[PDB]
């Protein structure tokens, strides 16, 4: 992935 | 309210190891991507490494890649940063730094939004010594109209912090206490000054109490006018 | 990496006015720029995310805008809690910061008052003599401090260190340290700290011979 992407979770 | 604090700092010498935690509060830790974030004594923030929530992904800066690891305990909400082969490079105060809290996916980058509080972390080849109190005696040259001026140089000394109280606390008024700076020799300097009636330069007491704990170092250094 | 600069670095202004602190970024970063806001000791605090949006609870004197290359904060009133440092912050690739601009109070022009120190017969028993120059209390924090030797410009030997705006009067104080060897110390007379201050009419010299 991007390191600049979405690291959270996704609910 | 959320909130972190990152612990686990120290002074090692080069080549040495240091693990660093942070701590979390008001917000669920295993939802979200952490950073690590140092800041350099010329007050400069460079970017350290990033976790993705499920630790799944981790990115590291350049300056840190193959030294550094970074990890997080999902029970028991805690995020690890292990350090080896330290440089002096590395000297920093150490944040915790959560990625910004949305949980939508409608942005395609994201930063950082809530900080921990720091850590201090000090590399350095030099090893601990006590500072060298000498005092800094008021004189005609140091005396302007009715206000004099007086100190202690500390010098010497390594790590910090240095404590340097006038009086055993009894004086506060006037009293400047320098940043520390570091000599070429790898140890700081230090001086504290406080400006008096110059009218009570024969007739009161001015002694400067320095404190180097991480030496177990404690001078009081009497100040004579000259 | 897509660096980061900040403009101006030091910022003088008073209660009440409009500031505008400006970011570049030396690549397009559309607008993944954030503003954060340091109090000394703490840590940074986010105010400004995505150029231009303010985060919850922040006042809204605070204001941010631009696109690409050029971004700009403002501040339509500095209020008391807004003396502090700026960061800027780029997040399209990876995370770099700038170099911070520091917002201090504006105050009356302070001269200095100059005092300087010989160094203590206990310091040159241990082999090494340190001369102090001390100024106190003024404003601006622009100040030169020449050290002269015998009539020679001194460079390379002299380390200043400097306190933050004092809280009640917001002034300045430094202190400039000539550090010498007692060989040296003892092959020269006169020692003297210039000063030079836009608080003062012509420079200021305090001198000392050595053994006096």
């Amino acid at each position: 992935p991007d390191p600049n992407a979405n690291p959270n979770v996704d609910p | 309210q959320v909130q972190m604090v990152a612990s686990g700092g120290g002074v090692v010498q080069p080549g040495r190891s240091l693990r660093l935690s942070c701590a979390v509060s008001g917000f669920t830790f295993r939802n979200f991507g952490m950073h690590w974030v140092r800041q350099d004594p010329g007050r400069g923030l460079e970017w350290v490494a990033i976790i993705w929530y499920d630790g799944s992904y981790e990115f590291y800066a350049d300056s840190v890649k193959g030294r550094f690891t970074i990890s997080r305990d999902n029970s028991k909400n805690t995020l690890y940063l292990q350090m080896n082969s330290l440089r002096a490079e590395d000297t920093a105060v150490y944040y915790c730094a959560r990625s910004y809290g949305s949980l939508t996916g409608d942005e395609t980058k994201y930063g950082m939004d809530v900080w921990g509080q720091g850590t201090t972390v000090t590399v350095s080849s030099a090893s601990t010594k006590g500072p060298s109190v000498f005092p800094l005696a008021p004189s005609s040259k140091s005396t302007s109209g009715g206000t004099a001026a007086l100190g202690c140089l500390v010098k010497d000394y390594f790590p910090e912090p240095v404590t340097v109280s006038w009086n055993s606390g009894a004086l506060t008024s006037g009293v400047h206490t320098f940043p520390a700076v570091l000599q070429s020799s790898g140890l700081y300097s230090l001086s504290s000054v406080v400006t008096v009636p110059s009218s009570s330069l024969g007739t009161q007491t001015y002694i400067c109490n320095v404190n180097h704990k991480p030496s177990n170092t404690k001078v009081d250094k009497k100040v004579e006018p000259k | 990496d897509i660096q980061m600069t900040q403009s101006p670095s030091t910022l003088s202004a008073s209660v009440g006015d409009r500031v505008t602190i400006t970011c570049r970024a030396s690549q397009s970063i559309s607008s993944w720029l954030a503003w954060f806001q340091q109090k000394p000791g703490k840590a940074p605090k986010l105010l400004i995310y995505k150029a231009s949006s303010l985060e919850s609870g922040v006042p809204s004197r605070f204001s941010g805008s631009g696109s690409g290359t050029e971004f700009t904060l403002t501040i339509s009133s500095l209020q008391p809690d807004d003396f502090a440092t700026y960061y800027c912050q780029q997040y399209k690739n990876y995370w770099t910061f700038g170099q911070g601009t520091k917002v201090e109070i504006k105050r009356t022009v302070a001269a200095p008052s100059v005092f300087i120190f010989p160094p203590s017969d206990e310091q040159l028993k241990s082999g090494t003599a340190s001369v102090v120059c001390l100024l106190n209390n003024f404003y601006p924090r622009e100040a030169k401090v020449q050290w002269k030797v015998d009539n020679a410009l001194q460079s390379g030997n002299s380390q200043e260190s400097v306190t933050e705006q004092d809280s009640k009067d917001s002034t300045y104080s430094l202190s400039s340290t000539l550090t010498l060897s007692k060989a040296d110390y003892e092959k020269h007379k006169v020692y003297a700290c210039e000063v030079t201050h836009q608080g003062l009419s012509s420079p200021v010299t305090k001198s000392f011979n050595r053994g006096e």
